[PDB]
């Protein structure tokens, strides 16, 4: 009694940004029933015969589910490299898996928009101020070290005459934003800082502390890039904590999951290897 | 009331500049006071004698390379036919029998065989000049005519404004071979009259030699840019010189060269590069990632771009911030702007 269909039909549905995983084992299931208790649009298998599911046993079955943005369903085609499959949830191509596309009535479905990135939350990310059925996905993912801090040192900023950066105190153990004082003709304290104008379109990606990255199999987005010109305050001090504003967080967007008054949801079934038998 | 043959002008700035070459094909154009615009000269009853006349009035004295007819590519509808100064021998016509437009080259130029670059080969950059003071490399320059070299104005500020301080070396790649008397003596130095020493605006200067260069396999001119070059937003260009190969380094023994790209002024003037410091008279070149750029001692050195199989002088090293650093491209004087000034000085001699 795996009860996969109840999990799939749970009206608390994650956005691609924070897809959820559940493992079903030491239980029985029936695929024919499973695909009837959920409004299935499509079901197909990759490097695995669908017809061989019936009567077979697996070591375990692992399901990863999330809401699908109206505009990006095609991004979930295997081998694609857009946003959903590269910055949110990568679909494996070497494991035996089946992809289930189904929908739940919009009037009941609630989307859980949550940013799983600890370094974003650490520096001021809170929540998403979005309407119902809005599904958040990442467009670019950035990784940082455990010493990352987006604010300039108050002592440095205090000496700037031109392009004076935002500054604030940083958590113990981290380093301050990398900046230097230059001269551009008769300009003498012209402050030059990294990740300009921003980590996504930065003119020099090597000078920035925020590295782009893609998500591999079984892992979430590293985090949203931060506009380090919006973190901390101008003419700041050690009496203020390095916190970023809400519009400092870049590289993300959202769409709605609504068609015929239903929310489209993706669920990837991973067949591993047992006792997890389909006695259908 | 610009090129009507009437001097009525205390400087003669208008009358001095009525004939020009246009685009990569050196199309001969003449300014007409009747329509207040430039119009191509057609080849009917045109010959080398007229071509030579047009070169002398353009500041090329007795230099002449070739003159022939081409099919129009300037997109002109009106052409001038040959009926005083050469521009006064022309009149307007709708269509000329030959249907060919005069293409005039007053000199053979633009033909050949720094941080982040490599040593130059013999004949690779024939227009390179090392300019010495007290037998020490100070700045560089570029050969345009046998007796005229283009350089920077900040290089020749007082008291280096006196010509007898300078000697020029050409055809030599190594500083160790620039012997005491193996160079050419500069007779006069002319700086742009509107040069601003605080902003380095209009940072261009000319040097004239008392002993004209002999051109050969190693020493050759680079072509001055014509109006209408129509270069790409991101044109592939080269820089070279004897400057330091590192920030706060020392002068390089041998000529080095590197390939750079041009950068749009629109980007250079952003707050993250050179916040509103780049004027129309300035060009950015290099990379926003640093690594490859000019450095100390390359001042006055040429920025040359290849188009239509010809090497053109687009700019000259002027200033920058740091040495091959990110967000800080080298800044060059915009020669295409100073071209009219250069002709007035070559002609007024
Ligand atoms: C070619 O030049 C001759 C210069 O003599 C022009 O002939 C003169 O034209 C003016 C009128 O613009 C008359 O007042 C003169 O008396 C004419 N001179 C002679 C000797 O006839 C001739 O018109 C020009 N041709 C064109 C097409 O402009
Ligand atoms: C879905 O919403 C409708 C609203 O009319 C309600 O009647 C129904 O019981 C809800 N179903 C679930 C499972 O919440
Ligand atoms: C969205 O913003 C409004 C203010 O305009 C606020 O009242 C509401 O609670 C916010 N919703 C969320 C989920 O934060
Ligand atoms: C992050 O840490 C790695 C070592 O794991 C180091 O090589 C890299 O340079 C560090 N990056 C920054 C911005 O400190």
């Amino acid at each position: 009694d795996c009860d996969i269909d109840k999990w799939l039909n749970n009206f608390n549905v994650p956005s691609p940004l924070n897809w959820e995983r559940k493992i079903f084992s030491n239980c029985n299931f029936n695929l024919s029933t499973l695909l009837r208790l959920v409004h299935t649009d499509s079901f197909s298998c990759n490097n695995f015969d669908e017809s061989k599911i019936y009567g077979s046993c697996f070591k375990s079955i692992v399901l990863d589910k999330f809401a699908i943005p109206n505009s990006r369903r095609s991004d979930l085609q295997l081998g694609s490299s857009g946003f959903l499959q590269s910055s949110n949830y990568k679909i494996d191509t070497t494991s035996s898996s089946c992809q289930l596309y189904y929908s739940l009535p919009a009037i009941n479905v609630t989307i859980n928009n949550y940013n799983p990135s600890s370094w974003n939350r650490r520096y001021g990310f809170n929540n998403f101020n979005l309407s119902s059925h809005s599904v958040v996905y990442s467009r670019y993912c950035f990784s940082v070290n455990n010493t990352f801090c987006p604010c300039a040192k108050p002592s440095f900023a205090s000496s700037c005459k031109s392009h004076k950066p935002p500054s604030a105190s940083c958590p113990i153990g981290t380093n301050y934003r990398s900046c230097e004082s230059t001269t551009v003709l008769d300009h003498t304290d012209w402050c030059r800082c990294s990740c300009l104008p921003d980590p996504i379109t930065a003119y020099d990606p090597r000078s920035c502390s925020q590295k782009k990255s893609l998500v591999g199999v079984g892992e979430h987005c590293a985090g949203f890039g931060v506009d380090e010109e919006k973190c901390g305050v101008l003419d700041g001090s050690y009496n203020v904590s390095c916190l970023c504003s809400t519009d400092a967080f870049l590289g993300w967007s959202y769409d709605t999951c609504v068609s015929n008054n239903r929310c489209n949801i993706f669920s990837n079934f991973i067949l591993n290897g047992g006792t997890t038998c389909s006695n259908d | 009331n610009w090129c009507d043959g009437v001097s009525h002008c205390p400087g003669g700035e208008d009358e001095n500049r009525c004939v020009r070459l246009y685009g990569p094909n050196f199309i001969l154009q003449v300014y007409s006071s009747q329509r207040k615009s430039w119009h191509p000269v057609c080849q009917d009853d045109w010959n080398e004698n007229y071509g030579r006349a047009a070169c002398r009035d353009m500041g090329y004295k007795n230099n002449f390379y070739s003159s022939q007819g081409i099919v129009d590519d300037s997109g002109s509808t009106s052409f001038m036919k040959l009926n005083v100064d050469i521009y006064k021998k022309l009149y307007h016509s709708d269509a000329c029998s030959s249907k060919a437009v005069v293409s005039l080259r007053c000199i053979a130029c633009g033909v050949n065989l720094i941080v982040g670059g490599e040593s130059a080969l013999p004949g690779a950059w024939p227009w390179q000049v090392s300019l010495h003071v007290q037998n020490v490399h100070v700045c560089g320059g570029s050969i345009i005519t046998p007796e005229w070299i283009v350089t920077a104005a900040h290089c020749v500020e007082k008291p280096l404004n006196n010509p007898w301080h300078w000697t020029a070396f050409a055809g030599i790649l190594r500083q160790s071979f620039m012997f005491y008397g193996a160079g050419y003596q500069v007779e006069k130095v002319i700086s742009h009259p509107n040069y601003d020493s605080k902003t380095k605006n209009n940072d261009i200067a000319l040097m004239k030699l008392q002993k004209p260069l002999t051109f050969n396999d190693l020493v050759k001119p680079v072509c001055l840019p014509n109006p209408g070059m129509m270069l790409q937003p991101e044109q592939l260009c080269w820089i070279s010189g004897w400057g330091a190969t590192e920030e706060k380094g020392k002068t390089s023994e041998v000529l080095n060269a590197a390939k750079v790209l041009l950068i749009e002024t629109q980007r250079c003037n952003s707050r993250y590069v050179y916040d509103n410091l780049i004027t129309p008279a300035m060009i950015c070149a290099g990379f926003l990632q640093g690594n490859v750029d000019s450095c100390q001692g390359d001042a006055g050195g040429p920025l040359v771009c290849s188009k239509n199989n010809i090497w053109w002088l687009i700019g000259d090293t002027s200033w920058g911030s740091g040495c091959a650093k990110a967000y800080r491209p080298g800044v060059y004087g915009n020669v295409m702007v100073f071209t009219d000034w250069i002709y007035r000085q070559m002609r007024a001699d």
